[PDB]
């Protein structure tokens, strides 16, 4: 029919939009479909691993800030 | 290869949290993964800039504790 011809074209555009966000495949026209899916999957897991690392870095820095302020207040009060 | 495309679709789908407990279409799997990558890039950037601010604040507090 005419519907699946439009559904296959929108699927093809969706593949390009996902591919143009993976830095390894960006604007790579020859990237197969299974490569777009597996590189998108590995990239998504990497930015989820980054979020965890940054939240961990953030938490330690916040812990140091309140300990440096407590140290400063103790020194100012001798 | 088409069974591997099916498995890789399922693997991409399971890694996107907004798609938990839903069997979205292939177009919806790709669209939500693209949106999720967008969301996470801006989220990690904001976090990295927050960590930059904390390093500078802590560097100043260290200089205040020193000299005292």
């Amino acid at each position: 029919n005419v519907l699946e011809r439009q559904r296959r074209n929108e699927l093809k555009r969706s593949f390009f939009a996902l591919r143009d966000q993976i830095p390894e495949l960006e604007n790579n026209e020859k990237a197969p479909k299974v490569v777009i899916l597996k590189k998108a999957t590995a990239y998504i897991l990497s930015v989820q691993a980054e979020e965890q690392k940054l939240i961990s870095e953030e938490d330690l820095l916040r812990k140091r800030r309140e300990q440096l302020k407590h140290k400063l207040e103790q020194l100012r009060n001798s | 290869r088409r069974d591997h495309i099916k498995d890789s679709f399922h693997s991409l789908r399971d890694s996107v949290p907004s798609l938990q407990g839903e069997k979205a279409s292939r177009a919806q799997i790709l669209d939500k993964a693209t949106e999720y990558i967008q969301y996470m890039r801006r989220k990690n950037h904001t976090h990295q800039q927050d960590i930059d601010d904390l390093k500078r604040q802590n560097a100043l507090l260290e200089q205040q504790v020193r000299a005292l």
